C-alpha cells in the first residue's frame, strides 16, 4: 500500500444521519461486557472500529465498584467492531495506559498510550503492534493526550500532547510522528490560552484541531497544523455560540483571541467543523450538565462574531445523559470529498446516578448527508433500576 | 479520605499510638504526613515522609508506614501533648491533600 | 522566617462571593514556594482547598474547583482566595500556608510531596444572613 | 518466509516500560476466564500471545477447588493474544501436558509438552501444529523442562530438560531440535550444579539461559549455548546479589563455580540479561516469600564479584504477591538491536491466601527503553473478598 | 493424607477387616502397603504391592484393593493381633509416602 | 395507555393541576393534548402542541410537558370548571391517538 494523503475537500453537510450505535449498557445488564470509559470511533483502509478505555473489570462484576476513577493500573486500550458492545471475548487489546489515542496512516496503525502516577508519568508509542519510541513528562502533571483519532498526512501524524495544571496555564506540545519515530516537536504557539483533548480532522491542506479550554472560558480552542511544514497556529472560536459545557449563556457578540468567561476550571470534549459556510458546531443541550446533545449549522463561526445558527439538528434530549464527543472520518472512501462524521459518549452511573457504584458509558455515532433528512433521538435505553 | 480514630488516651510517660488508613491511591503509594493541633492555633508540621521530622520537632514523636496503613507513636507521653493529631497524605485521585479528620488524644491524670 | 497572615471580612451574605488575601512577609513569593489555602469548619478537622505559584501552576480540590480562584500577586507578595456562592456549609475557619513541594522550594533532594510547612494564625468566616 | 537468525545485539536498557498485562483476576471475577500457571510470553513474526497452562476448569466454577496440585491429566498449554485475559472463548490449545516451552523459528511453531505419572512420563514435540518426535525418561523423576520460550537460530531450537531429584542431584540434558526432530543431545557440563527452568535469550552470538538452582543456593545458574556448534559450557553468577526466593541475605563478595548456600530445596524461575555494563538481573523484595519484584543494574554481575546495583527499578510493591518471572523477545522487529522484554506472574490464591479454595495468576509484561522513565506499580487488582 | 476409621474390632476366630480410602492420586493409581505396629516397636510390613506378603507374614493376612478404597482383611483373628494397623501408599502429588494414621484393632474376650 | 390520577379538586379561585405520565413513544417524544368533556356532551379540545390553547379557551387553562410527564394547570377555578379532564398523545407504536383516561376534577363549597 502507500500512505494515505489530505486529497479530497470536504461534503457539503445538510443533515446527519446514523452511522452506529452499540447499546453497550442495555446488553451489559445480562452479560459479560466491559466497563468504559472515553470512547472514539477509528478507521483503518478497510474496517472502521470503536475504541475506548476499559476498567479491567465487568459491568455486572464486583470490581466495577468505583469505576467513576480515571487513573489507574487496570486501564487499557480496546478495540472492537462497530455496533457490537465492547465484550470481553471479541475486544483486542492495544495498549495500556489511562489516556491514549490512536490512528492508520495508510500502510498501518500508531497507538499512543500514556500510563503512570500523576507526576512521573510516561508514553509510549506503538506503531504496527510494536513498541517503537517513548516520551517522559516534562512537567510533571498528568500528561494527556487527545482520546480521539489523529491524522495523518504522507505518514505523518501530528499528535497534542499536554503537561501541567488542569486549572492554570500548563506546557502543550505538537509531535510529529512518522512510522512511530518523533521527527520534532513544537511548543504549542498562537492566541489560545489553555489546550485540552484536541478532535482532530484533515481536509485538503491541513488539519483542524477543535480542543478544550480548561482554565477560563466556553469558547472553544481552535489549532490549525500543516503537516507538511510541520508547523501550526491556534485562535479561538470567533463565535457568539458557546460550546463547551458548563457555558454561560450565550452573549450577542462573541471574541476569539481570549476565552470566553464565566465558567472557570472545567469544560468538556467535543468538535466543530468549520469549513465557511459549511460551518457545524456541537454542544449539549443543558448549560449547566452533561445533558443532550445538538448540531448547530453557524456560517463562518470561526471568524464571524456575529454568527449564529440558521439550521440545526437534535442527536440527544437534554432528558438524556450526554458525554464526551468528537470527530472521526474515513479517508479511504470512494468520492471527491469526505464524509464528515462523529460521535457522542452517553454517561450513565455515577456520579449523575447515584444508585449504583459504577460508571459506564454507551455510544452512538453519526455521518453527514447531502440529502435533508429527518431526525429521531438516540438514548442509550438503559433502565438503572435493573441493576439494583 | 483518610480514616482515623476518634481518639486515644494514656498516662504521662507511657508510648501511644495514633493509627492512620485507607486506599492505594494515597499512603499506599505516596508519602504520609502528621499534624498536631493544638484548641488554640494553626495545626503544626510534626512528621512528613512517613519519619522524618522537622527541625524543633521533639524526637519522642516517630512516624512509620507499612501496606495502606500508618501510625504516629508518642513516647514518653506530656501533658502538654493533648490535642488534635491529623494524617494527610497527597492522593493521586484527586491530586491534591487528602487529611483524615483528626484524632484526639487525651493524657490522663 | 517568612510570616504568613491573613485579613478580609469575617461576614459573607449567602450567594456572594468571599475574598480573602494572605499576606507574606519576610519572603519575596516570586522565588516559588507554594502557597495555598486550608479550611477549617468549626468542629470539624481540616480540609484543603488549593494552592498556586507565581507561573499560574495551581491545584485545587476538586469537589471546590470551578468555585474557587486562587491567585499570586508577586508584586505585592500577596496571594489571595476567592470563593463564589458562598453558603451556611462555608463558614470555617481559612487559614493559609505555605507548600515547599514540587521541588518548588529549589532542592531535588526532598520530598515530591512534603507537606505545609508554614501556616498563619487563621481567620474566621460566617456566613449568614 | 526463512529461518531467523541471531545478528543483533541488545538494546541499551536504561529502563523498562509496560508491554502488557490481562487483568485475569480481576475479570475472572464474573467471567468464563480460566485458571492457570506458569505463564510466558513468545511471538511469532507478526504476532505475539500469552502462553500458560491451564487447571482445565474457571475460576469460579467448582472444578476450582484444590486447583494447587501442578501435576494431572487435565492440563494442557494454552495460548492467547496479549492482555487479553485466558478465557474459554479465546483460547488455542497448544497441547497437552502439566509441563511445557515453545518457540518460533522464522518458519514455524515448535512445542514441547511433558505429560505422564511421576515415573513413566514423557514428552511430545509438536511441529507446526504436528507431532513429530518423542521422548521418554531417563531418570524416571518427574522429567521438566524450561516453561518460558526456547531460542532458534538457522532453524536450531536448543532445549534444556531435567531428569531426577529435585532436591539432589539431577541429570540435565540439553537437546538440539530441527524442525521438531532431534538432532544431537547432549549431558549438561560446566560447574553449575543443579539445573531447573532455564530463562533464556539470544543476542549475536550465542543463547543465554538463566536457570534456577533447587537444592544448594540462592546463587542462580547461568547456561551459555552455542547453537551453531551445539555445545556448552555453564557457572553461576558472579555476584553478591542474590536473586533467588528463599535467598539469605546479600553478601558483600559473591562466588561463582559453587552455589550460594543458605536456602536449601527451594527458589523460583527468574530472569537476568547479561551483557557486560549493561546488565540487569529480576528478583523478589522479600527474601522470604514470593512477594514484590524489583530490576536492578548491576554491571559485569556475571563476573564481578564485588558488584553492587548502580540503578533500579520496582515492578511490584513487597506488599503484593508476585510468582515465577522470566524473559522474551521480539526477534522480529525493526532496528539493529533486541529490545529485551521479561514478564512477571501475580499468584493469588492458596497457598498464600487461605478463603479460596483455588489458585491463579495474572500475568504483567514490561520491555526495556533507553530514555529514562518514571515507574509505577503493578498489582493484580483483585480483591479476594469478592470471592468469598 | 488416607483416610481410616479410629478402630475396628472382634472375637477370637472372627474375620475383621479394616479399610483405607481416598483420591486418585494415592491408592487410586499406585499400590497400597499395609503396616503393623505392636505398641512396644516399630512397625512391620504386612502387605505391599496390595495383595503380597513378605515372608513371615502369616496367610491370614490378605490385602485388598478396588477404586480408590483399599482394606486389609484379617482372617482368624488372634488375641496376638491386637495392633495398630497403617495404610500407606505413594502420592504422586507430593511425590513421597502418605500414611493413614492408624486403625486400633481390638480383640474381644 | 396514558395515566392519569382518577380526580382531583379545589376551592374557587384556587390553582389545581392534573397530572398525566407515562413513556418515550408518546407524550415523551410527541405532542399532548388535554381535552374537557362535560357530563353531557362530547370533550372539548382546550391545549395542544402542550401549551397552546384553540381560540375561545379562557387563558386561565395553561398547558405543559417536561420529560415523560405533563400537566395542566387552571387557574382561578371556577364552579364551572368541573369535569372530566382526559390527556392524550400520538404513540408511535401504535401509530395513533392514545388516551389517559380521564380525572374528575371536583369544585369544593
Ligand atoms: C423532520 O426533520 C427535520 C429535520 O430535523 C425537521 O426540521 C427541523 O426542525 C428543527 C426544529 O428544532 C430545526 O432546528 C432549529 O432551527 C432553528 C433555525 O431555523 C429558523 O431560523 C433560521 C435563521 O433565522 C435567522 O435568519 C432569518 C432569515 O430571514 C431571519 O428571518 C431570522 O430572524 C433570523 O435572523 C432560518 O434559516 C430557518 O428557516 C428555514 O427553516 C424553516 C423551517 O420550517 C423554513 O420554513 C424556512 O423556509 C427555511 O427553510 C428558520 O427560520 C434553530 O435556531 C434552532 O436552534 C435553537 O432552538 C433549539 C430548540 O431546542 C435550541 O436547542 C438551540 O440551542 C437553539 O436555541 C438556542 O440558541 C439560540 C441562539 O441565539 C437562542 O436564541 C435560543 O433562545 C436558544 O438559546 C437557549 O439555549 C442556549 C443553550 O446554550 C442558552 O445558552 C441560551 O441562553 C438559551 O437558553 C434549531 O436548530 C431544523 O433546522 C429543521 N431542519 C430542517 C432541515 O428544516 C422537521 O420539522 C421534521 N418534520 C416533522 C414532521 O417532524
Ligand atoms: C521518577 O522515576 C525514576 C525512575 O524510577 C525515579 O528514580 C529512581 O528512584 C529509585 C528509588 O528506589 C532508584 O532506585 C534505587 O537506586 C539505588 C541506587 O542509586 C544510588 O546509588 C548508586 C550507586 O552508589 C554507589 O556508587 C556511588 C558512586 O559515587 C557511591 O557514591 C555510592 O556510595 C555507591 O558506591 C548511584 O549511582 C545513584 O546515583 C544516581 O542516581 C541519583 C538519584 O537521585 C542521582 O542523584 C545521581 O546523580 C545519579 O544519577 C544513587 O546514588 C539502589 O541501590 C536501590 O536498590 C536498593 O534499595 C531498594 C529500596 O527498596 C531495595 O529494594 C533494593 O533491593 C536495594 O536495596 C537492597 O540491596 C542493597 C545492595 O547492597 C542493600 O545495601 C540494601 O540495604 C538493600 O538490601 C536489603 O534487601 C535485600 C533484598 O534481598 C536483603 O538481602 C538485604 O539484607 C537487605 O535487606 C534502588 O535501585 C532509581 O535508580 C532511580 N532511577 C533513576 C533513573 O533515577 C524518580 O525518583 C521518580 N521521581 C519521582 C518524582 O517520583
Ligand atoms: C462499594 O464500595 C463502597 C466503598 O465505600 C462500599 O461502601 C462502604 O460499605 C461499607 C459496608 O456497607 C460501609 O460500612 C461503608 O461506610 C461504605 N462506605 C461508603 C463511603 O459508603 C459499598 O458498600 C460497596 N458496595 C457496593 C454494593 O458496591
Ligand atoms: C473443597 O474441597 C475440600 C477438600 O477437602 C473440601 O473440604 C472438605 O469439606 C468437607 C465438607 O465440609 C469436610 O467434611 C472435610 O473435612 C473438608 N476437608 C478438609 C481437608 O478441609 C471443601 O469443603 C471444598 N469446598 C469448597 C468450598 O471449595
Ligand atoms: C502524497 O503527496 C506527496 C507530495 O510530494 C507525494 O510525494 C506522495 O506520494 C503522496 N502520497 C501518495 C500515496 O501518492
Ligand atoms: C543464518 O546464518 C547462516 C550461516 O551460514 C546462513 O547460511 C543462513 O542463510 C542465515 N539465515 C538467513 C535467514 O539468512
Amino acid at each position: 500500500r502507500n500512505f494515505n494523503n489530505l486529497t479530497k475537500g470536504l461534503c457539503t453537510i445538510n443533515s446527519w444521519h446514523i452511522y452506529g450505535k452499540d447499546n453497550a449498557v442495555r446488553i451489559g445488564e445480562s452479560s459479560d461486557v466491559l466497563v468504559t470509559r472515553e470512547p472514539y470511533v477509528s478507521c483503518d483502509p478497510d474496517e472502521c472500529r470503536f475504541y475506548a478505555l476499559s476498567q479491567g473489570t465487568t459491568i455486572r462484576g464486583k470490581h466495577s465498584n468505583g469505576t467513576i476513577h480515571d487513573r489507574s493500573q487496570y486501564r487499557a486500550l480496546i478495540s472492537w467492531p462497530l455496533s457490537s458492545p465492547p465484550t470481553v471475548y471479541n475486544s483486542r487489546v492495544e495498549c495500556i495506559g489511562w489516556s491514549s489515542t490512536s490512528c492508520h496512516d495508510g500502510k498501518s496503525r500508531m497507538s499512543i498510550c500514556i500510563s503512570g502516577p500523576n507526576n512521573n508519568a510516561s508514553a509510549v508509542v506503538w506503531y504496527n503492534r510494536r513498541p517503537v519510541a517513548e516520551i517522559n513528562t516534562w512537567a510533571r502533571n498528568i500528561l494527556r493526550t487527545q482520546e480521539s483519532e489523529c491524522v495523518c498526512h504522507n505518514g505523518v501524524c501530528p499528535v497534542v500532547f499536554t503537561d501541567g495544571s488542569a486549572t492554570g496555564p500548563a506546557d502543550t506540545r505538537i509531535y510529529y510522528f512518522k512510522e512511530g519515530k518523533i521527527l520534532k516537536w513544537e511548543s504549542l504557539t498562537g492566541t489560545a490560552k489553555h489546550i485540552e483533548e484536541c478532535s482532530c480532522y484533515g481536509e485538503r491542506t491541513g488539519i483542524t484541531c477543535t480542543c478544550r479550554d480548561n482554565w477560563q472560558g466556553s469558547n472553544r480552542p481552535v489549532i490549525q497544523i500543516d503537516p507538511v511544514a510541520m508547523t501550526h497556529t491556534s485562535q479561538y472560536i470567533c463565535s457568539p455560540v458557546l460550546t463547551d459545557n458548563p457555558r454561560p449563556n450565550d452573549p450577542n457578540i462573541g471574541k476569539c483571541n481570549d476565552p470566553y468567561p464565566g465558567n472557570n476550571n472545567n469544560g468538556v470534549k467535543g468538535f466543530s467543523y468549520l469549513d465557511g459556510a459549511n460551518t457545524w458546531l456541537g454542544r449539549t443541550i443543558s448549560t449547566a450538565s452533561r445533558s443532550g446533545y445538538e448540531m448547530l449549522k453557524v456560517p463562518n463561526a470561526l471568524t464571524d462574531d456575529r454568527s449564529k445558527p440558521i439550521q440545526g439538528q437534535t442527536i440527544v434530549l437534554n432528558a438524556d445523559w450526554s458525554g464526551y464527543s468528537g470527530s472521526f472520518m474515513d479517508y479511504w472512501a470512494e468520492g471527491d470529498c469526505y464524509r464528515a462524521c462523529f460521535y457522542v459518549e452517553l454517561i450513565r452511573g455515577r456520579p449523575k446516578e447515584d444508585k449504583v457504584w459504577w460508571t459506564s458509558n454507551s455510544i452512538v455515532s453519526m455521518c453527514s448527508s447531502t440529502e435533508f433528512l429527518g431526525q429521531w433521538n438516540w438514548p442509550d435505553g438503559a433502565k438503572i433500576e435493573y441493576f439494583l | 479520605v483518610l480514616t482515623q480514630p476518634p481518639s486515644a488516651s494514656g498516662t504521662p510517660g507511657q508510648r501511644v499510638t495514633i493509627s492512620c488508613s485507607g486506599s492505594s491511591s494515597n499512603i499506599g503509594i505516596n508519602t504520609v504526613n502528621w499534624y498536631q493541633q493544638l484548641p488554640g492555633t494553626a495545626p503544626k508540621l510534626l512528621i512528613y515522609s512517613n519519619n522524618q521530622r522537622p527541625s524543633g520537632v521533639p524526637d519522642r514523636f516517630s512516624g512509620s508506614k507499612s501496606g495502606t496503613s500508618a501510625s504516629l507513636a508518642i513516647s514518653g507521653l506530656q501533658s502538654e501533648d493533648e490535642a488534635d493529631y491529623y494524617c494527610a497524605a497527597w492522593d493521586d485521585n484527586l491530586n491534591g491533600w487528602v487529611f483524615g479528620g483528626g484524632t484526639k488524644l487525651t493524657v490522663l491524670g | 522566617q517568612v510570616q504568613l497572615e491573613e485579613s478580609g471580612p469575617g461576614l459573607v451574605k449567602p450567594s456572594e462571593t468571599l475574598s480573602l488575601t494572605c499576606t507574606v512577609s519576610g519572603y519575596t513569593i516570586s522565588s516559588g514556594y507554594y502557597w495555598g489555602w486550608i479550611r477549617q469548619p468549626p468542629g470539624k478537622g481540616l480540609e484543603w482547598i488549593g494552592c498556586n505559584n507565581h507561573r499560574g501552576s495551581s491545584y485545587y480540590n476538586p469537589s471546590l474547583k470551578s468555585r474557587v480562584i486562587i491567585s499570586v500577586d508577586t508584586t505585592k507578595n500577596k496571594f489571595s482566595l476567592k470563593l463564589s456562592s458562598v453558603t451556611a456549609a462555608d463558614t470555617a475557619v481559612y487559614y493559609c500556608a505555605r507548600d515547599p513541594s514540587f521541588w518548588s522550594s529549589t532542592s531535588r533532594t526532598s520530598p515530591y510531596y512534603y507537606g505545609m510547612d508554614v501556616w498563619g494564625q487563621g481567620t474566621l468566616v460566617t456566613v449568614s444572613s
